[PDB]
């Protein structure tokens, strides 16, 4: 007993009151290795984990051996008992390990304890927040911290990362709002593809801005008006905002703003036809980040 | 069964709002357009007076 | 764009043109036409 | 044909393209799209999962009518996995449908992709990945056709 | 003597509507036509023929907005004399359940 | 002068239909959400019969 055991004694007392999960499941989000060490005459969290019931007589243990978490490689019953164990699917499987892991470039993995550890870490993250892994994944990218790996990170980070999350989720929670909505709002990839929406917005905005002179008054405020017709605004001014803030924030892969598109829309477009354009695409996604 | 049949029903009427022309997004168009058309038509007026 | 003919003869300005197309949109059944129009020609009548 | 338009709820848009391409929606090539109740049941079909898409289904829509919609844009729209939808439409490539599903049909064509997704929802259903299916379908061990 | 657990149904799922927008091309102007009257007397003309046009529009927003209000009015009276026929059948269960 | 406010006219009911009807989409959208907890309470009902 010294600084290190009795530091997280205090956060798995802490997990297992805000969680009311079982000691070695706090222990678990404390970034510790499942115990093989079966005592108070129970079996052990690896054998309950993974063991029990037995698979077709096969006895699974951590070994040299390296499963593959590729989820159309069709893997060993090692796999199925890793799926059984964490209830999830092979697709999701592969989910759960790009998410605990950034430096895996296949989906093998090494079958020591360490991985299954942080393959449970990983599953434990969803489990305690009532999410499965695809909104875990999608909110550790609308947080940011999703760059980060869980395999590689300090305790002082996973704690740091655990309460985010618990504080996001509860905010999702009163808010009545979804992990997917979360996402939409922060996301940043826009699909680059026409929409009748979108095309509607560049017919009105191109018939009003035609004959637009650049010193007399500014762009941004005379193509205002037409955005909120177009992204159905119930005040102009929030079209002008909207339209200053997609300004700084230059949307899409190539960086777009309000001179570029009238630019675009005065040279390149030309209304009510179907045009394949090399620009179109960032026309696209500046709308759908206007819309956003 | 009768209050999830509510529910389809107030399904397919908010469907037929959101459908219908005369919906939300026409009138937002026509108010863009026409509070344009305003402004301009008001700088020719002012000047003409 | 009759009217169009008459402002380029009276007025030497072949070049000006003030009707632009677009004025009749199908996705809204052509509403509001009739005030684009009329703002070109009072645009029209302000420059003549 | 009115009754037809407005009893599937289809959208207007989708409506016409239905008319114009039948190839599309998957009817056979050359001819003129059948009323027949067995081509008015994939019409609802199509109808609902065009509702079910929600406000993705205007850009789910788009990509359709070119030949640019994609597993991952589809697996965005219907909140779903990418690698799910993708290893779906790989299973159904390996297996034999009829029509048969190839990668330049796979999500060009509407009959593709219920296909795809009466896949991801056996899939679901069983709780197992598309893989799951496939082992499944592989137990026909009453025939003489294959061992 | 084992009892068995039983399953409670979930939460029903909330219905979702698509709605999509419609796109078409844009007019071209047509080939413009040299008159014979002077300019104020050609304009006083297009402009009165524009505010006719100006009149139709307001005449066809009118009709829009009252075709759709009555195709509202007539889908909520089949809607509630589709609602009644489940109060109906309620009501006489009822009887027999007295 | 008298065209202006004729547009001034016709834009003011363009304001007024534009909120009328975002209120009218407004209270399906509160209809369709308030039919589930229903649902949810007719459903609990069946449980304790």
């Amino acid at each position: 007993i010294n600084t290190d055991v009795l530091g997280k004694v205090f956060l798995t007392k802490y997990y297992m009151q805000r969680y009311a999960i079982h000691a070695e499941t706090a222990l678990i989000l404390c970034n510790a290795p499942i115990s093989q060490r079966s005592y108070d005459n129970q079996p052990s969290q690896f054998d309950r984990l993974f063991n029990t019931p037995l698979l077709n007589g096969q006895y699974f243990s951590t070994g040299d051996e390296e499963i593959d978490l590729n989820s159309g490689s069709t893997g060993d019953w090692r796999k199925t008992i890793l799926k059984r164990a964490f209830n999830i699917d092979d697709v999701s499987l592969f989910r759960l390990l790009k998410i605990t892991d950034h430096d895996n470039k296949d989906g093998k993995i090494k079958n020591n304890l360490k991985n299954l550890s942080n393959l449970y870490i990983g599953k434990l993250l969803a489990d305690i927040h009532q999410l499965t892994i695809d909104e875990l994944d999608l909110l550790l990218i609308a947080v940011g911290e999703g760059k980060t790996n869980l395999s590689a990170i300090s305790d002082k980070q996973l704690a740091t990362l655990i309460r985010k999350l618990n504080t996001i989720t509860s905010w999702l929670h009163t808010q009545k709002w979804s992990v997917f909505q979360l996402f939409i709002m922060t996301s940043t990839s826009y699909n680059k593809t026409l929409t009748p929406e979108i095309k509607n917005l560049l017919d009105t905005v191109y018939h009003g801005l035609q004959g637009f002179d650049k010193d007399k008054a500014d762009l941004l405020h005379v193509m205002a008006p037409y955005i909120a017709a177009t992204l159905q605004l119930s005040s102009e001014n929030v079209a002008h905002s909207v339209l200053l803030w997609a300004d700084k924030l230059q949307p899409g892969d190539g960086a777009m703003t309000a001179e570029k598109f009238w630019d675009w829309l005065n040279t390149k477009y030309t209304p009510g036809s179907s045009e394949a354009v090399e620009t179109q695409e960032h026309i696209v996604q500046y709308c759908q980040a206007l819309a956003q | 069964t009768s209050l999830k049949t509510q529910q389809e029903q107030t399904q397919s009427q908010l469907a037929f709002l959101q459908r219908k022309f005369s919906n939300q997004a026409l009138y937002n168009w026509l108010r863009g357009r026409l509070a344009a058309i305003y402004f301009q038509f008001y700088d020719l007026a002012v000047a003409r007076c | 764009l009759m009217a169009e003919q008459a402002y380029r003869w009276e007025l030497n300005d072949d070049s000006a043109r003030f009707i632009k197309p677009g004025a009749w949109q199908g996705t809204y059944a052509g509403l509001l036409a009739g005030e684009t129009l009329m703002l070109s020609l009072a645009q029209m009548e302000d420059a003549h | 044909l009115e009754m037809v338009y407005h009893s599937t709820g289809i959208n207007e848009n989708a409506f016409r393209l239905f008319v114009t391409k039948p190839e599309m929606f998957g009817a056979a090539t050359g001819a003129a799209p059948a009323h027949d109740a067995l081509s008015l049941i994939m019409l609802t079909r199509f109808a609902d999962w065009v509702n079910a898409l929600g406000e993705k289904a205007s850009s789910v829509l788009a990509a359709f009518e070119a030949n640019s919609l994609t597993a991952e844009q589809l697996a965005d729209a219907m909140n779903l996995d990418a690698n799910l939808l993708l290893q779906a439409s790989i299973q159904a490539q390996n297996h034999q449908h009829l029509p048969p599903v190839t990668p330049e049909n796979a999500f060009s064509c509407w009959t593709s992709i219920n296909t795809i997704l009466q896949w991801v929802n056996v899939a679901q259903q069983l709780n197992v990945a598309p893989q799951g299916v496939s082992a499944l379908v592989g137990l026909d061990y009453i025939q003489s056709m294959k061992e | 003597l084992y009892l068995p657990i039983y399953a409670t149904p979930a939460d029903p799922k909330a219905l979702l509507s698509a709605a999509v927008a419609t796109s078409q091309g844009g007019g071209k102007l047509p080939e413009s036509f040299m008159s014979l009257w002077r300019f104020p007397h050609m304009l006083e003309n297009a402009r009165g023929m524009v505010s006719q046009l100006t009149q139709f529009g307001s005449t066809l927003q009118n009709i829009i907005e009252r075709q759709d209000a009555e195709a509202l009015n007539a889908l909520l009276q089949n809607q509630a004399a589709e609602l009644i026929l489940t109060n109906l059948s309620i009501q006489d269960k009822t009887i027999e359940e007295l």
